[PDB]
């Protein structure tokens, strides 16, 4: 009995943060934090629905470039603005395209340009400081929509997978007490990694 | 009398108001929140008539910022530098477009000259 | 009394009256019959008849040539002479013991037929002691005036406190200014007060109490012959440092050579004329309006930044809040403000939820209270300001999981640190909240969604929260409505909530029935 | 007409201010009562 209207603040309607939420909820479900009923066993499998459908969706680059460019107005070089802004303007003219792909590599060119000219002697990674999440994101940026659909999985699957092939390899017992000495110091990882296949069921359908 | 609606009508106003965003932090806030609350006590014997939304960093949370109680809403926004969360006139937008609500409040610093 | 006498035998100031005054002013008896003594400015019924020879501008004391006759009436001597006061004064009348202490010997007969019965009990409860009654007075304001005397005659008024608000007999709320008496009739009753305390001889603070109603016919009930706990009320409206003037009383200071005084008779700062404080009665006017209420580390001084000119402690035991405003409302509004911070510490929360609404009750806002209105408050169990019944549930079994998540987690990385390959089962998310409110249980489960994510199921149900957890024992959540703040205090047998300003307490039990193991293993034998 | 009324607004006393430099404690001053403050961390 009840308020299923102030239960409503689950979705969004930025795919930014649709994209951050429903990934660190995920990476939660996969930490070991798995819900136990059908009702959630069904619910997350519809936000993966809101995932692929979003990740097809190629406004995730609009929309992280956007937001890092709105957090440096400052600290800004104009001829980089002018140049950077630009051209995503036309990446954003030519999306929607069969044949559109991103100006990453354009862009890694022209900064390395003028890191090439050196605004030098004081501040070279001042300015790598400053533009950072860039060559982190042009990183991921390099083998597409589907460097991503890759990429994150991959990452999630070796997570599963490095938990549970140390989880099993002798016998449960043994196996912690192989945890205890691989990680002698300190056993955080380790109970993080206890509860991760203590809800390994809900782990292995999803 | 029966509302801010109400207020804004018998005293001849033009914008109604029923939610501010203080853009700020510390005194600023807090004395902000007590100066309402005391105001909308005196109007409509009801302190909480105007909700407040503040953002949330991670170190405020870890220092358990007694404005962050006071407040009525918080919505964790990223940490580190003002630039990045406070000075965000664009994330400032997007928040006050999503919610949505009716008035920003900035009061000193941060951002009060973009 | 015996104090000032031992500190004046020894050279050894006393910041007070002395000795003589004390005791003839002390004791109850011998006071009312100087009241009697004086121009008895509406003395009660009993005391009507009662009175003394003149009491003239030299010094004044008691002599019993005279009363003790008249004394000995107002002990009087049997039920039909009890019988005769009581149809004198009028029923409803009080029998009391003139010996009885704390409470011990006093009845309240409403007829001749019922005195009797209680007569010959006062007289079981106090054997050999006599006996007076005593006019059960009608509905009434109570009323306090503020006193101050020096060594040489000169002893003025200020001003007044509201205490009509009593309970069990004690002032439990107090008000500056008694605006609801007529400026004339308190200036006769100050007038009256000052004329008693100068007859006796008074030298130091003192606070002269009256009873007021509203008819416009007051009756004098006793005088504090001493400092009350509610007197910086005058000091925050005076602007007087008090205790610095009773020393200089002490000192033998003139009225006339304090500056704070100087200054409300609007006099130089530093001259030395002497003052007629009757050609200057009319100078000194109230700067607003003060309301004070006694609230029930370990003594904190608690006023915050929600308002100034409110100010107020708390002792352990007691303490007292003053608030000030231009006028009554600024100060009712601004002791709301001062209530509701205030009102979020912990075990003074519900009977402080009583004393808001109280305060906001219409009867309190239209001045329209008397001593009795609170003896008819109470029998009023009114519970309200209270939170949403199913919130309060919710911040219970959560307020529990928590916890002993917090063991079971706090056990398993002390000991598995310390070497234990412990089984896995124990290590669940899995929480079984059994909460019973009156009478009814709601059973809830909880099941840990996120290291800052928690989720409610009720009865089949599926709520999704979080909370980003506190660090000094609180948890407060966050809706598309709005945060609260939550504070959990754990009992034995009762489990005790906070939810921003609100308490609630829930109770657990099954015990007088079921028989509860509190181990595993065999049964053994019966 | 604020022209007309410029003189009437007076002050009453005097007031000051003092900057100073739990996680934030409004800390009120029990030498008066008209008298109060704050310290935040930073600065008060």
């Amino acid at each position: 009995s009840l308020p299923r209207i102030q239960s409503t603040a689950l979705r969004g309607e930025k795919l930014h943060r649709v994209f951050h939420y429903v990934l660190d909820n995920l990476v939660n479900v996969m930490n070991g934090y798995c819900l136990p009923d059908p009702f959630f066993s069904s619910k997350v499998k519809d936000w993966v629905e809101r995932l692929m459908k979003t990740l097809r969706d190629p406004s995730l680059p609009l929309l992280e470039l956007q937001d890092i460019m709105t957090s440096v107005s400052g600290r800004i070089p104009p001829n980089v603005e002018k140049s950077i802004k630009k051209e995503m303007a036309q990446y954003a003219s030519n999306i929607t395209s069969v044949l559109c792909q991103f100006p990453s590599q354009q862009i890694a060119n022209i900064l390395d340009s003028h890191a090439a000219t050196l605004n030098r002697k004081s501040e070279r990674e001042v300015f790598f400081m400053n533009t950072q999440s860039i060559v982190q994101l042009v990183q991921r940026y390099r083998s597409g929509i589907r460097g991503h659909m890759k990429a994150v999985v991959m990452d999630l699957l070796r997570q599963y997978l490095r938990v549970e092939t140390q989880f099993q390899n002798g016998h449960y017992d043994k196996c912690v007490f192989a945890l205890r000495e691989e990680n002698k110091s300190d056993m955080n990882t380790v109970l993080n990694y206890i509860f991760s296949h203590a809800q390994v069921t809900k782990k292995n359908l999803l | 009398v029966a509302s801010p609606a109400e207020f804004v009508t018998r005293f001849g106003g033009n914008k109604v108001i029923e939610k501010v965003l203080i853009a700020n932090n510390g005194i600023a806030a807090v004395k902000c929140m007590r100066s309402i609350r005391r105001w909308s006590y005196e109007m409509f014997r009801n302190e909480r008539a105007i909700r407040f939304v503040v953002m949330v960093t991670p170190e405020d949370l870890k220092a358990n910022a007694e404005y962050i109680k006071m407040a009525d809403h918080y919505v964790p926004v990223p940490g580190g530098p003002n630039n990045n969360n406070y000075a965000n006139v664009e994330l400032i937008l997007d928040i006050a477009k999503r919610i949505p609500v009716q008035a920003v409040w900035a009061g000193w610093g941060h951002a009060s000259e973009n | 009394p015996k104090l000032p006498e031992l500190l004046l035998k020894n050279g050894i100031a006393f910041m007070g009256p002395p000795s003589q005054a004390m005791w003839a002013l002390g004791d109850k008896i011998a006071s009312s019959i100087v009241a009697q003594t004086a121009g008895i400015p509406t003395l009660p019924w009993s005391g009507s008849g009662l009175r003394v020879d003149w009491q003239e501008n030299d010094f004044s004391k008691r002599i019993l040539n005279v009363p003790q006759e008249l004394y000995e009436k107002g002990y009087v001597k049997d039920v039909d002479d009890g019988l005769q006061a009581a149809e004198e004064v009028g029923y409803p009348v009080m029998i009391k013991a003139s010996e009885g202490g704390g409470g011990k010997g006093i009845r309240k007969v409403n007829n001749a037929d019922d005195f009797p019965n209680l007569f010959r009990q006062v007289q079981a409860e106090v054997p050999g002691s006599p006996i007076f009654v005593m006019r059960l007075a009608k509905q009434s304001r109570h009323l306090e005036v503020q006193i101050l005397a020096d060594q040489y005659g000169n002893a003025i008024s200020l001003f007044g406190r509201d205490c009509s608000v009593q309970r069990r007999h004690q002032k439990i709320i107090e008000e500056a200014p008694a605006t609801i008496a007529t400026p004339a009739v308190f200036e006769h009753m100050e007038q009256c007060a000052v004329k008693l305390a100068k007859m006796v001889g008074y030298v130091s603070a003192g606070t002269v109490e009256y009873l007021y109603s509203q008819d416009g016919s007051f009756y004098f009930l006793e005088l504090n012959p001493r400092l009350q706990v509610e007197h910086p009320c005058t000091e925050m409206v005076a602007d007087v440092n008090l205790p610095a003037a009773q020393l200089q009383i002490a000192m033998g200071i003139p009225l006339y050579r304090i500056k704070d005084i100087r200054m409300m008779y609007g006099v130089s700062p530093w001259g030395d004329s002497p003052i007629d404080f009757e050609d200057s009665a009319h100078v000194p006017c109230p700067r607003g309006h003060v309301i004070a209420a006694r609230i029930t580390g370990t003594v904190q001084e608690l006023n915050f930044r929600s308002n100034k000119n409110v100010w107020g402690y708390f002792s352990v035991q007691f303490g007292h809040c003053f608030s000030w405003g231009e006028n009554r409302e600024e100060a009712i509004s601004n002791m709301v403000v001062a209530l509701k911070e205030l009102s979020i510490r912990g075990d003074f929360r519900t009977t402080v939820e009583y004393l808001i609404k109280l305060l906001e009750t219409e009867s309190f806002q239209m001045n329209r209270i008397d001593t009795g209105w609170l003896d008819r408050l109470i029998a009023e169990k009114v519970q309200a300001e209270r939170p949403d019944t199913m919130l309060g549930v919710v911040c219970g079994a959560l307020h529990v999981a928590d916890v002993s998540l917090r063991n079971s987690v706090s056990n398993f990385l002390h000991s598995l640190e310390r070497g234990q390959v412990l089984p896995a089962h124990t290590l669940l998310n899995t929480v079984d909240v059994e909460l019973i409110y009156e009478g009814v249980k709601y059973v809830l489960k909880v099941t840990r969604q996120s290291p800052n994510s928690y989720v409610v199921i009720m009865n089949g149900s599926c709520v999704e929260v979080d909370v980003h957890r506190l660090s000094d024992g609180g948890l407060l959540l966050s809706y598309d409505g709005s945060s609260y703040t939550t504070y959990m205090k754990e009992e034995v047998d009762r489990y005790r909530i906070t939810i921003g300003n609100k308490t609630c307490v829930f109770e657990k039990e099954n015990d007088p029935s079921v028989m509860r193991s509190p181990s595993a293993g065999k049964l053994i034998q019966y």
